[PDB]
C-alpha cells in the first residue's frame, strides 16, 4: 500500500528520486532488475522522472504528458506485483531457477541411470529382432548395397572387414528363410535363433530411424485401422466399450466377431448394417497386415507397447541425467563469455553436446560420465563458438589459423619487445607471407553502422557512407541527349541501312542479334550484311554528319 | 542509498544506548524538589527569548 | 501514385508471407572470400534480388533482354538492384512468439483483450505457470491459470476432457479459441443486470473495447507472430568499408541471432530433448524477437559488441533520429549553400546581395540549359567544361539565367515565418552574402559572423511563390501586430536624429528658404549648418477628399534639417511627421502612419529613401565616441561619502543592539540604491541639457549632443541605464543565487575598477551567460508545442453566418486605461450592428471589415463597445471562416481563403516569446476618481441608510467612471458594503474620494432600520465573553466549532431583528423576517438594546503577484488548475450551510425552486467570502485566489474563459512590452476547447458520460435536429495544448510527436483508416500541403472523390 503512496506522492510533487522511490519499494526483493523494471513502469505511470536531480527551469519547462488509460494499468501492474509475490526476471535466471530443482548428484547413480538406458535399448532391440521387416530390410541394403547402389559400411555401424559383414548377411538370411519356411510347428525355436543371431550386431542410427519409421507406420496403419472399426462400430452405432471388446479382444483377426455380431439381436448390432461394410474393409486390411507380417495385431500392439515402454525408460533416464549435468554444463560454459556470443547461447550448445555425450556413453570402459562429457561440452561449444559467432562467417581452419596468429603474436610481443611484423610472422608461423595479408585482413569484426561520430550536432556513422552506384543526373541527361542524337543520326540514313544497324547493334531494341538472324531477316546470312554494316559505318564516319557524335566523346 | 533508517539505528548499533545518546546530543537542566513544589537549576543563558 | 488514406491494421501471417520473396533460413550474410552474398542468409539474391543491375548472381544472364528470366543455376530474379530495396522475406519461426508490442505496450493489449492481468501472462510466456485452454467443463475456468504441481495433479484429476499448454502455443490457443460474439453478448448482459456505475463502467468500457475490436477486420491471434518478416538487405546494409573492414546496420545482428536461435529451437525438436532444455530455447527466441523489435519493455537490452545498446525496428522509427522526426521533416536540399552574411547597404530591399561563385553553383542546371539552347555547346558535357572553366561567356549566360530568380535565403534558427524571405539575387564579388540592412531585425540577424542559407526555388509555381508570397517587398508588417517589421535600426537612426535636431544659434539662423531644395542648395554648399532653425515653404498634400490630394502650400517653421528630411517624404503624408525630433519610435511612427494612408509600394520605396538618407548623414555627423563624453557628475563624491555615512549610521545602531542583521543588511541595500539613483540622475542632468549656447545674447540651454546622449536618446542603442553604468556608479552586483550583494559598486567605467570589484561584478555577468546560454538551446519549445495543437486549422470557408462574437471594450485595470479600443476592433468584423448611443442610425453594418476608417468612426462618436465577431464561436466544421478571423496578416485585407493560420497563430505567439525573461519572475483602502466625469456603478445593491452615506449590499458592484462622453473612463471594484458617498450615475468633480470602508474587517450592515434582539447566544455554547474591557464593550462573539460544544455544533449562532413588539419584519421583497445568522468568528461587539441604523457595522470579520516570465505563458495556455482554487458558485440562488465541519465544511446553496441540493465541501482552513443569507450567483466569487479556467469555462461559458485566458496571457506580454493581437491566442484557445462531453445523448448514437469532439457532435445533432428529431446536450471541456493536441483524427500526424509506439499499436489494433488532409500528415507523405497554395489542388480530389 506504501508503494501506492510512492504512487500518489509521484502524482502530486510532480517527480520523485531514486531515493524516494528506493523508500517506499516493498523490502526483500532488491535484485536491481525487478527494480528496474519497477522503475520503467513508473516512468510510464504517471510519473514521468524518475529523477536524481529535483529540477529543472526553463530548460524544458513545466512538461507533461497525460497518457490516460495507462496509469490505470501501471498502478494496477504494481500494486499487484507487490501483493502477490516477486516475479523473476530475464531469462538467465530463469534457467537457473529452474534447473535449481534438479537433485545435483549421480555418485555412480550414474551406473542405475545406464542401467534404465540399457533396458530401454534392449527392449527396443527385442523389438528390432521380433520386426520381421527390419530383417527383410536387413536383407534388402545387403542386395541393393552388393551391387553397388549403397556401401556395407553405411548400413550397419560395425558389429560388437565388410566381407565378415557379409558372410554374416547370408547367415542371417538362411536364419530369417528357416524362421519363414515353416508356415507352426517349431516357430518359436526360429524366432529364438534368429533373435540370439541378430543381437550383437549393430546399425546406423539413421537405420535405425529409418527401422522405427516403418514401425510407426506400421503402428499408424493398425491404429487407424482399429479406428475404422471402433468409431464406426462404437461411435456410429451405440455399439459402447463393454459389448465391442466382449468381440474386439483375444483373437481380433477373424471378420466373424464383427459380422456374426450383427447378428446378436442387439441394438448395436441394430445400427452396424451400414458400417458393416466399412468394419469388414477395417478387418480386412488387418488381416491383410496380418498377410504382411506373419504375427497377430495383438502381437504386434505388444510388441511395440514393450518398445514404446523401453523407449520411455530411455528417454526418461536421458533427461534425469540431463537434468543431472546441467550444472557441469554451466560450469564449463562460463568459459566462454565474450567469444563474441550469449552466456546463454553458449550453455544450450552445452546442452546439445551434452545430449550427445549421453548418447554416446557405455561404462564397459571405466569412465567417470562427467569428464567423459566435459570433453564434448567443450568441443560443441566450440565448434559453436567458431562457426556462428563472426558476422560473416569464417570457416573452422580459418578460425583456428586466427587464434595460432594470436597465440604467437602475444608470445612476440613479449619475446621482441616491441611488437612483430608480418614479415617476422611468416617465420614464426611458416605462412607463404601473402596469406597471413590476408588472415589479418579477413579475421576483424565490423563496424556498427549506428556508431555515434559524435563530432557533430548528433550524427551516425552510418549518416556518412555515400552511395556509389548511382548514376549521375548529369550522365542520365548526357544519356538521353546521346539517344536524340544517335536517333537523328540513324533516321539520317536509308529504311534499310537504319534497319540493319540497329539490329546488329542493341539499338531501341532488346538484346542485339547475330549475322545468323540479320541474315534470317534480309534473306541474306552472307556479306551483304557485311557490306551494309560496314559501309554504313564508313558513311556515318563522315565529319560534317557524325561531328555532333564525335563531340559526344568523353576524350 | 539504499532505504531510509532512523538515525539513531547506527547510533545504537555503535554500543550506545539512549542515555548515553541523549546525553551526547543535548546539555542538561536538572528538575528537584527541595521542600517545596519542584525546584529548577537556571543558568542565565538558558532561557533567553521564551 | 495519388492513392489515398493510408491504413494499417495487424499482419495476418499469411498476408506476412504474400510480402514473402522467400523464406530466410540461415545465418550467413556474405562470403569472406568473395563478397557476394551466401545463399540463403539475411542477404542473398534469389530472395531479395539481383546484387548487380541486370545481372544474374553465377552470371549466365546479363543482358537487359534477359530481365524477368530467373536464372537456372542460382534462381536470382534478373531485375534491376533497387528491387534490392523492396523485397521483404519471411522467418519460419517453430514455436511462436508473442510480439511485444502487443505484449508491453503499458495498457496491455492481450491484457485488457482476455480479460487477464499482466503478470499471469508473463507466467504462461516465459514458462512460469501453465494455464488452461478451453479445459472443458469439469472443474476449471478457462483464463483459469495453475502452476507446475497443480497441472500434474491435475493430470491424474482429469487426464481426458482437458487441455492446458504454456508458451505462446497458450495465449495463441486462447485467443484463437475465443469468440468474440460472445463476449459481446455476455457483456451486453451485465451491462444489463449488474447495475454498479463503476461496475458496468468498466463493464461497457471492455464492450466498447471487444466492438471495436471486432468492427476492425482483424482476428485476435495475429497478435502472436507465427511468421516474422525480415527487413530487406539495403535498409540494413553491409557497406564495405575501405581496408575489408565492413561497416554494418545492426539489424542483421539481430536477425542473425533469431535465426540461430530458431535454427537451433528446430534442431531441439528433431532430437526431442528434455523440456529445460526447449524451454529456455522457446525462451531465448522470445528474448531474441522481442529485442528485434523493440530492445526495451523487456527490462535490459542486448548490447552489441560495444558497450552502446544496439538500435532495433520499433527504434528506427522513434526518437529524435528515427525516420519521422529525422528524415521525414528534417531532409538536407540539393540547390542550397550558405555563407557569412554581411552589410551591403547599396540595396533596394528587394534584392540580396550573393556571390558569383555561390550563383555558379546554385544554378548548374539552369546555366546547362541556356548553354545548350544558345549554341554555345552542342553537347552538355561540353557545356560543363566551359562552366567549369569558369569562361567569359558563362557570366553572361548567369546574369541572364538570375534575372528574376528569387533565391530563399534563411537564417540558423526560423522562429517566425518572416525568418525565411525570398529576395532577388545581384550577382557579387567575394564570397559574403551582401544581405540588406532593413532585413536583419526581421531575421534577427547581427553580422558578427551570422551565417545565412540560401536555397532556390526550382520549378514554376515555386518561383511564383518566392515572389509573390515571400518575396522581401511583401512581408514587411510583423505577422504578429500590424505595426511595420522595417523599423530602421541604429545607423539609420542615428543618422536621423542628428539631421533632424536643432542647435541653438548655427549658420543661417533665420533666414527664410523657398522650399526643400534650396535648403538641401544651402547646406550643401555650407552657407547654412545641417540643424539650425529656419522659416521654409513646404508644401504637404493632405488628402482629406475621397482619395484626393489637395496641395496646401503655407509657411512652417521648421529647421533646415527637416526640410532636407522632407524631400524623400512622398505624398499623403503631412509635414507634422517630420518637424519633431525624430527619435526612433517616432521615426518608426513615420513608417506606420505611411503604410497606413498610401499602401504599400510608396511605403517600400520610402524605407529605402529613409536608410539610403539615414546611412548618408549618419556618416556625414562623424557622430565619434570619444572618452571626454562620458561626463562623471561633479556632485558624485558627495554622494557616495553621504550615503557611506549614513551605512555608519545604520553600523553604528546595529552595535547598539537597536536593529537585526536582516534589517541593517536591508537599510543599507536601500540606502545604496538611494545614492545609486541619484548619482544617476545627477549625471544624466549633467548630461542631457549640459549644453549651454548663445544666440546674439547671454546664454542659453538646449539637449545636448554629447555624442552618448545622442546615441542614447535616439533609440540608436542603449538608455539611461547603460550611460548610468558608463559614468554614474553602477550598482549592486547580484550574486546568482538571487540575493544582493551589499558592498556596491562605487566606481565607474570612466574611471577604474579596482579587483574586488570587477570580481563581484563577474556573478551577475556569469548568470546572464549562463541562462542565454539554455535560453538559445531551447528557445522554440514554446512554438513547437503550440503548432503541434493548433496547426491542422485553415480558414476554409467564406462566411460562417454567424451573429456571436465576443464583446470587445478597452481594458481598464483600476487606473489609467491601458489597452484602448482601435487597438482591439482593429482587423476583427463585428458581430451585431453598432448603434450611436441614441441608435440614431446604424452606425456599421454586422459585416464591416474594421479597417482604420472605421475605427476613425468609432472613435469620433464614442463607441464603448463593439461586439465583435471572434475564431472561438466560429461555425465551421474542421476550419475556421474567412471573416471571423478578421484581417490581419502580414498584408493588411481580409485573410484570403486556406492560408494556414495556425501555423502563424502559434508563430505570432512563439516568436516574441524569445523576447521574454526565461526564469519565472515575481512583481508583487479608498477609492479615488481621476478627473471631471459621472460615476457608474455595476450590480450595486444600496440602502438609503438614515446616517445619509451611501453603502452597497451586493458583493460584485464594480465602481466606474463614466463622462458626458457616456465612455467608460475608469473603474474601481468597491468591496462589500463600502461608505459611499456620491450618487449612482451622478456627477462628481475630479481626483475627489467617493469611496471609503473597512480595509481588512467585514461590515455585517443592516438590510433596514429596526428594532433588535438575540436568539441562541448563550455563552460558552455559542458566544464568548469578549469586551474592550477598558470600555465596558459586552461582545459575547459567536463561538466557533473548536469552542462550541458537540450540540453546540448543533446550535445556530445569530442575530435577530425585532420590530417594535417582539417579532420579526419579513425581509423586503422575500419573506425571511428580519434578522441575520452568523458563522464562527462573526465578532459582535454591540448586543439587544438598540435600534440599527442602515450602515451597523453587525459585525467585524477580517482578510496578486504576477509571474511574468514565459513560463507563465507555458503554463497559461497548459490550463494547469492553480493551488489555491477560487472557489466559486454553482447554481444561482440562496446561499446557506451544510453538514458541519467533516473536516471540511458543507456549503449548501438553494434557487428559487428547481434543484436545490447542490451542497460543496470546502477545506474550512480558508475563508468562504460568502454570507450566509444571500443568493449567491451561478459563477460568483465564494472564495478567492485564482479561479481555474474550467471551472470558468463550466459555469460561465466560452467567451468568459477566452477573454480570461487572452488577457491573462496579454497581461503576460504587456507587462514585459510585447505587442501580439488577440487573434492569435483566440486561435490556440479555440485548439484548445476542442474536445467535448455529453449529458443526454438522446436521440444520437454517443455513450452518456463519453468524451467526444465538438465538431463532430455538433455537426449531428445540427443536421438532427435540422430533421423532425431531437438534439443532443454536451458539455463542453477544455484541455491543456500537450493534451489537446493529444488526440488526432490521423495516426501518421500522432505517430511524429507523440510517443509513436503507443500512437501506432493503438491505430494498429483499431484497425483506424488514417485519411490524408492534416499538414503533418501531407508533408509526411510528401504530396501537396492543404494549406496554401495547396488547398485548390485538394479542392480538386475533393471533387474527384465522391464523384
Ligand atoms: C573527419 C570526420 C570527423 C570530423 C570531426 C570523420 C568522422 C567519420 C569519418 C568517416 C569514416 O572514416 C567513415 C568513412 C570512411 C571512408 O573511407 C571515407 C569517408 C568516411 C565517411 C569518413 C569521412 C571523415 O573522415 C569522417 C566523416
Ligand atoms: C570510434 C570512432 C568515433 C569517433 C571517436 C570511429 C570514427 C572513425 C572510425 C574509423 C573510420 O571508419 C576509419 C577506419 C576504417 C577501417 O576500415 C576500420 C577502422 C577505422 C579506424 C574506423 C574505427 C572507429 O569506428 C572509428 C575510429
Ligand atoms: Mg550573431
Ligand atoms: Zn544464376
Ligand atoms: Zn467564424
Amino acid at each position: 500500500s506504501q508503494l501506492k503512496l510512492l504512487v500518489t506522492r509521484g502524482k502530486e510533487q510532480g517527480y520523485l528520486t531514486y531515493a524516494e522511490v528506493n523508500d517506499h519499494l516493498p523490502e526483500d526483493i532488491v535484485d536491481s532488475d525487478q527494480i528496474e523494471d519497477i522503475i520503467q513502469m513508473i516512468n510510464d505511470m504517471g510519473i514521468q522522472v524518475m529523477e536524481e536531480a529535483p529540477d529543472a527551469d526553463d530548460l524544458m519547462l513545466a512538461e507533461n504528458t497525460a497518457d490516460e488509460d495507462a496509469a490505470e494499468a501501471a498502478a494496477q501492474v504494481l500494486s499487484s506485483v507487490e501483493s502477490e509475490i516477486g516475479r523473476t526476471t530475464d531469462p538467465v535466471r530463469m534457467y537457473m531457477r529452474e534447473m535449481g530443482t534438479v537433485e545435483l548428484l549421480t555418485r555412480e547413480g550414474e551406473i542405475d541411470i545406464a542401467k534404465r538406458i540399457e533396458d530401454g535399448i534392449n527392449q527396443v532391440q527385442c523389438s528390432v529382432a521380433e520386426y520381421p521387416e527390419a530383417i527383410t530390410y536387413l536383407l534388402e541394403q545387403y542386395d541393393r548395397v552388393e551391387a553397388e547402389e549403397a556401401r556395407l559400411s553405411d548400413l550397419i555401424t560395425g558389429f560388437v572387414d565388410p566381407e565378415l559383414a557379409r558372410e554374416k548377411f547370408a547367415e542371417l538370411r538362411a536364419q530369417y528363410v528357416v524362421t519363414r519356411d515353416t508356415i507352426h510347428a517349431t516357430a518359436q525355436e526360429e524366432i529364438l535363433k534368429l533373435s540370439e543371431v541378430f543381437k550383437q550386431f549393430r546399425l546406423v542410427p539413421k537405420q535405425f530411424d529409418y527401422l522405427v519409421n516403418s514401425m510407426r507406420v506400421m503402428m499408424d496403419r493398425v491404429r487407424t485401422q482399429e479406428r475404422l472399426i471402433m468409431k464406426l462400430c462404437v461411435e456410429q452405432c451405440k455399439m459402447p466399450k463393454k459389448n465391442f471388446i466382449t468381440l474386439f479382444t483375444g483373437n481380433e483377426t477373424s471378420d466373424t466377431w464383427f459380422n456374426a455380431a450383427i447378428a446378436m439381436n442387439k441394438p448395436w448390432s441394430e445400427k452396424l448394417h451400414d458400417v458393416s461394410e466399412e468394419v469388414h474393409r477395417a478387418l480386412q486390411k488387418l488381416q491383410q497386415i496380418e498377410e504382411e507380417t506373419g504375427l497377430t495385431i495383438e502381437q504386434v500392439k505388444d510388441i511395440n507397447r514393450r518398445m514404446s515402454i523401453g523407449e520411455a525408460k530411455a528417454r526418461r533416464a536421458k533427461k534425469e541425467m540431463v537434468e543431472a549435468n546441467l550444472r557441469l554444463v554451466i560450469s564449463i560454459a562460463k568459459k566462454y563469455t565474450n567469444r563474441g556470443l550469449q552466456f546463454l547461447d553458449l550453455i544450450q550448445e552445452g546442452n546439445i553436446g551434452l545430449m550427445k555425450a549421453v548418447d554416446k556413453f557405455e561404462y564397459r570402459r571405466g569412465y567417470k560420465f562427467s569428464t567423459y562429457a566435459t570433453w564434448w561440452i567443450r568441443q560443441a561449444i566450440t565448434r559453436s563458438i567458431a562457426d556462428q559467432a563472426r558476422t560473416i562467417r569464417i570457416p573452422v581452419h580459418m578460425i583456428e589459423t586466427i587464434n595460432k596468429l594470436n597465440r604467437i603474436s602475444r608470445q612476440m610481443l613479449q619475446e621482441m619487445g616491441r611488437e612483430p611484423t608480418p614479415e617476422e610472422l611468416a617465420e614464426r608461423m611458416l605462412m607463404p607471407e601473402d596469406k597471413i595479408r590476408k588472415v589479418l585482413k579477413i579475421a576483424k569484426e565490423p563496424i556498427s553502422m549506428e556508431t555515434p561520430i559524435g563530432d557533430d550536432e548528433d550524427s551516425h556513422l552510418g549518416d556518412f557512407i555515400e552511395d556509389t552506384t548511382l548514376e549521375l543526373p548529369l550522365d542520365s541527361a548526357t544519356t538521353e541527349s546521346l539517344r536524340a542524337a544517335t536517333h537523328d543520326v540513324l533516321a539520317g540514313l536509308t529504311a534499310r541501312e537504319a534497319k540493319v544497324l540497329r539490329m546488329r547493334f542493341g539499338i531501341d531494341m532488346n538484346t542485339d542479334y547475330t549475322l545468323e538472324e540479320v541474315g534470317k531477316q534480309f534473306d541474306v546470312t552472307r556479306e551483304r550484311i557485311r557490306q551494309i554494316e560496314a559501309k554504313a559505318l564508313r558513311k556515318l564516319r563522315h565529319p560534317s554528319r557524325s561531328e555532333v557524335l564525335r563531340s559526344f566523346l568523353d576524350d | 542509498r539504499r532505504r531510509k533508517l532512523p538515525a539513531t539505528i547506527i547510533l545504537r548499533a555503535l554500543n550506545y544506548t539512549t542515555e548515553q545518546i541523549l546525553d551526547l546530543f543535548f546539555e542538561k537542566v536538572i528538575f528537584e524538589i527541595r521542600d517545596n513544589k519542584l525546584q529548577m537549576e537556571l543558568v542565565p543563558e538558558r532561557l533567553r527569548g521564551e | 501514385e495519388e492513392f489515398d488514406a493510408i491504413k494499417i491494421a495487424l499482419a495476418s501471417p499469411d498476408m506476412i508471407r504474400s510480402w514473402s520473396f522467400g523464406e530466410v533460413k540461415k545465418p550467413e550474410t556474405i562470403n569472406y572470400r568473395t563478397f557476394k552474398p551466401e545463399r540463403d542468409g539475411l542477404f542473398c539474391a534469389r530472395i531479395f534480388g539481383p546484387v548487380k543491375d541486370y545481372e544474374c548472381l553465377c552470371g549466365k544472364y546479363k543482358r537487359l533482354k534477359h530481365r524477368g528470366v530467373i536464372c537456372e543455376k542460382c534462381g536470382v530474379e534478373v531485375t534491376q538492384t533497387k528491387v534490392r530495396r523492396e523485397r521483404m522475406g519471411h522467418i519460419e519461426l517453430a514455436s511462436p512468439t508473442a510480439h511485444i508490442w502487443f505484449l508491453k505496450s503499458l495498457p496491455s493489449r492481450i491484457g485488457l483483450l482476455l480479460d487477464m492481468p499482466l503478470r499471469d501472462i508473463e507466467r504462461v510466456l516465459y514458462f512460469e505457470s501453465y494455464v488452461v485452454i478451453e479445459g472443458g467443463m469439469t472443474n476449471l475456468e478457462r483464463q483459469q491459470i495453475l502452476t507446475e504441481e497443480q497441472y500434474l495433479d491435475a493430470l491424474e484429476e482429469f487426464g481426458d476432457e482437458f487441455d492446458a499448454k504454456m508458451g505462446a502455443e497458450a495465449i495463441q490457443a486462447l485467443l484463437k479459441s475465443m469468440d468474440l460474439e460472445q463476449e459481446c453478448e455476455q457483456l451486453r448482459e451485465e451491462l444489463n443486470e449488474t447495475n454498479s456505475e463503476t461496475k458496468r463502467k468498466k463493464l461497457t468500457k471492455r464492450i466498447k473495447l471487444l466492438e471495436a475490436f471486432v468492427q476492425s477486420g482483424n482476428k485476435p491471434e495475429w497478435m502472436i507472430l507465427t511468421v516474422l518478416p525480415v527487413l530487406p538487405p539495403d535498409l540494413r546494409p553491409l557497406v564495405p568499408l575501405d581496408g575489408g573492414r565492413f561497416a554494418t546496420s545492426d539489424l542483421n545482428d539481430l536477425y542473425r541471432r533469431v535465426i540461430n536461435r530458431n535454427n537451433r529451437l528446430k534442431r531441439l525438436l528433431d532430437l526431442a530433448a528434455p523440456d529445460i532444455i526447449v524451454r529456455n530455447e522457446k525462451r531465448m527466441l522470445q528474448e531474441a524477437v522481442d529485442a528485434l523489435l523493440d530492445n526495451g519493455r523487456r527490462g535490459r537490452a542486448i548490447t552489441g559488441s560495444n558497450k552502446r545498446p544496439l538500435k532495433s525496428l520499433a527504434d528506427m522509427i522513434k526518437g529524435k533520429q528515427g525516420r519521422f522526426r529525422q528524415n521525414l521533416l528534417g531532409k538536407r536540399v540539393d540547390y542550397s549553400g550558405r555563407s557569412v552574411i554581411t552589410v551591403g547597404p547599396y540595396l533596394r530591399l528587394h534584392q540580396c546581395g550573393l556571390p558569383k561563385k555561390m550563383a555558379l553553383e546554385l544554378f548548374k542546371p539552369f546555366i546547362y540549359g541556356k548553354l545548350e539552347l544558345r549554341g554555345l555547346a552542342t553537347t552538355i558535357k561540353a557545356a560543363k567544361k566551359m562552366v567549369e572553366r569558369e569562361e567569359a561567356v558563362v557570366w553572361d549566360i548567369l546574369d541572364e539565367v538570375i534575372r528574376e530568380h528569387p533565391v530563399l535565403l534563411n537564417r540558423a534558427p526560423t522562429l517566425h515565418r518572416l525568418g525565411i524571405q525570398a529576395f532577388e539575387p545581384v550577382l557579387i564579388e567575394g564570397k559574403a552574402i551582401q544581405l540588406h540592412p532593413l532585413v536583419c531585425a526581421a531575421y534577427n540577424a547581427d553580422f558578427d559572423g551570422d551565417q545565412m542559407a540560401v536555397h532556390v526555388p526550382l520549378t514554376l509555381e515555386a518561383q511564383l511563390e518566392a515572389r509573390a508570397l515571400m518575396m522581401s517587398t511583401n512581408n514587411i508588417l510583423s505577422p504578429a501586430n500590424g505595426e511595420p517589421i522595417i523599423v530602421p535600426s541604429q545607423d539609420v537612426v542615428l543618422g536621423l536624429y542628428y539631421m533632424t535636431r536643432d542647435c541653438v544659434n548655427a549658420k543661417g539662423e533665420g533666414m527664410v528658404l523657398t522650399g526643400p531644395k534650396e535648403a538641401e542648395r544651402l547646406y550643401r554648399s555650407g552657407l547654412a549648418s545641417l540643424h539650425a532653425r529656419v522659416k521654409v515653404r513646404i508644401t504637404e498634400y493632405e488628402k482629406d477628399a475621397n482619395g484626393e490630394l489637395v496641395a496646401k502650400t503655407s509657411l512652417k517653421d521648421t529647421t533646415v534639417g527637416r526640410a532636407i528630411l522632407w524631400m524623400i517624404v512622398p505624398k499623403g503624408l503631412p509635414y507634422s511627421i517630420v518637424n519633431q525630433a525624430l527619435g526612433k519610435k517616432a521615426i518608426s511612427k513615420m513608417l506606420n502612419t505611411c503604410y497606413r494612408i498610401l499602401g504599400l509600394k510608396p511605403t517600400v520605396i520610402f524605407a529605402d529613401q529613409i536608410m539610403y538618407t539615414g546611412f548618408a548623414y549618419a556618416a556625414r555627423s562623424g557622430a565619434s565616441v570619444g572618452i571626454d563624453d562620458m561626463v562623471i557628475p561633479e556632485k558624485k563624491h558627495e554622494i557616495i561619502s553621504e550615503a557611506e555615512a549614513e551605512v555608519a549610521e545604520i553600523q553604528e545602531q546595529f552595535q547598539s543592539g537597536l536593529v537585526t542583521a536582516g534589517e541593517r543588511y536591508n537599510k543599507v541595500i536601500d540606502i545604496w540604491a538611494a545614492a545609486n539613483d541619484r548619482v544617476s540622475k545627477a549625471m544624466m542632468d549633467n548630461l542631457q541639457t549640459e549644453t549651454v549656447i548663445n544666440r546674439d545674447g547671454q546664454e542659453e540651454k538646449q539637449v545636448s549632443f554629447n555624442s552618448i546622449y545622442m546615441m542614447a536618446d535616439s533609440g540608436a542603442r542603449g538608455s539611461a541605464a547603460q550611460i548610468r553604468q558608463l559614468a554614474g556608479m553602477r550598482g549592486l552586483m547580484a550574486k546568482p543565487d538571487g540575493s544582493i550583494i551589499e558592498t556596491p559598486i562605487t566606481a565607474n567605467f570612466r574611471e577604474g575598477l579596482n579587483v574586488l570589484q570587477y570580481f563581484i561584478s563577474t556573478h551577475g555577468a556569469r548568470k546572464g551567460l549562463a541562462d542565454t546560454a539554455l535560453k538559445t538551446a531551447n528557445s522554440g519549445y514554446l512554438t513547437r508545442r503550440l503548432v503541434d495543437v493548433a496547426q491542422d486549422l485553415v480558414v476554409t470557408e467564406d462566411d460562417c453566418g454567424t451573429h456571436e462574437g465576443i464583446m470587445m471594450t478597452p481594458v481598464i485595470e483600476g487606473g489609467d486605461v491601458k489597452e484602448p479600443l482601435r487597438d482591439r476592433v482593429l482587423g476583427r468584423v463585428t458581430a451585431e450592428d453598432v448603434l450611436k448611443p441614441g441608435t440614431a442610425d446604424i452606425l456599421v453594418p454586422r459585416n464591416t471589415l474594421l479597417h482604420e476608417q472605421w475605427c476613425d468612426l468609432l472613435e469620433e462618436n464614442s463607441v464603448d463597445a463593439v461586439k465583435v465577431r471572434s475564431v472561438v464561436s466560429c461555425d465551421t466544421d474542421f476550419g475556421v471562416c474567412a471573416h471571423c478571423y478578421g484581417r490581419d496578416l502580414a498584408r493588411g485585407h481580409i485573410i484570403n481563403k486556406g492560408e494556414a493560420i495556425g501555423v502563424i497563430a502559434a508563430q505570432s505567439i512563439g516568436e516574441p516569446g524569445t523576447q521574454l525573461t526565461m526564469r519565472t519572475f515575481h512583481i508583487g483602502s479608498s477609492i479615488q476618481v481621476k478627473n471631471k466625469g459621472s460615476i457608474k456603478l455595476s450590480n450595486v445593491k444600496s440602502v438609503v441608510n438614515s446616517s445619509g452615506k451611501l453603502v452597497i449590499t451586493s458583493r460584485n458592484t464594480e465602481l466606474k467612471l463614466i463622462d458626458e462622453f457616456g465612455r467608460t473612463k475608469e473603474s474601481y471594484k468597491v468591496p462589500y458594503g463600502a461608505v459611499l458617498a456620491k450618487g449612482d450615475g451622478e456627477q462628481v468633480a475630479g481626483g475627489e474620494t467617493v469611496a471609503n470602508w473597512d480595509p481588512h474587517t467585514m461590515p455585517v450592515i443592516t438590510e433596514v432600520s429596526g428594532f433588535v434582539r438575540f436568539t441562541d447566544m448563550i455563552d460558552g455554547q455559542t458566544i464568548t465573553r469578549q469586551t474592550d474591557e477598558l470600555t465596558g464593550l459586552s461582545s459575547l462573539v459567536v463561538l466557533d466549532s473548536a469552542e462550541r460544544t458537540a450540540g453546540g455544533k448543533d446550535l445556530r449562532p445569530a442575530l435577530k431583528i425585532v420590530d417594535a413588539q417582539g417579532n420579526d419584519v419579513l425581509i423586503p421583497g422575500t419573506d425571511m423576517p428580519a434578522q441575520y445568522f452568523l458563522p464562527g468568528k462573526a465578532i459582535v461587539q454591540l448586543e439587544d438594546g438598540v435600534q440599527i441604523s442602515s450602515g451597523d457595522t453587525l459585525a467585524r470579520i477580517p482578510q496578486k503577484d504576477i509571474t511574468g516570465g514565459l513560463p507563465r505563458v507555458a503554463d497559461l495556455f497548459e490550463a494547469r488548475r492553480p493551488k489555491e482554487p477560487a472557489i466559486l458558485a454553482e447554481i444561482s440562488g440562496i446561499v446557506s450551510f451544510g453538514k458541519e465541519t467533516k473536516g471540511k465544511r458543507r456549503l449548501v446553496i438553494t434557487p428559487v425552486d428547481g434543484s436545490d441540493p447542490y451542497e460543496e465541501m470546502i477545506p474550512k482552513w480558508r475563508q468562504l467570502n460568502v454570507f450566509e443569507g444571500e443568493r449567491v450567483e451561478r459563477g460568483d466569487v465564494i472564495s478567492d485566489g485564482p479561479e481555474a479556467p474550467h471551472d470558468i469555462l463550466r459555469l460561465r461559458g466560452v467567451h468568459a474563459v477566452t477573454r480570461y485566458i487572452v488577457n491573462e496571457v496579454q497581461d503576460v506580454y504587456r507587462l514585459q512590452g510585447v505587442k501580439i493581437n488577440d487573434k492569435h491566442i483566440e486561435v490556440i484557445v479555440r485548439q484548445m476547447l476542442r474536445k467535448a462531453t455529453i449529458v443526454n445523448a438522446g436521440s444520437s448514437d454517443f455513450l452518456e458520460g463519453e468524451q467526444v469532439e465538438y465538431s463532430r457532435v455538433k455537426i449531428a445533432n445540427r443536421e438532427l435536429e435540422a430533421n423532425g428529431k431531437v438534439g443532443a446536450t454536451y458539455s463542453r471541456d477544455l484541455l491543456g495544448i500537450t493534451k489537446a493536441s493529444l488526440a488526432t483524427e490521423s495516426f501518421i500526424s500522432a505517430a511524429s510527436f507523440q510517443e509513436t509506439t503507443r500512437v501506432l499499436t493503438e491505430a494498429a489494433v483499431a484497425g483506424k483508416r488514417d485519411e490524408l488532409r492534416g499538414l503533418k500528415e501531407n508533408v509526411i507523405v510528401g504530396r501537396l500541403i492543404p494549406a496554401g497554395t495547396g488547398y485548390a489542388y485538394h479542392q480538386d480530389r475533393m471533387r474527384r472523390r465522391a464523384a
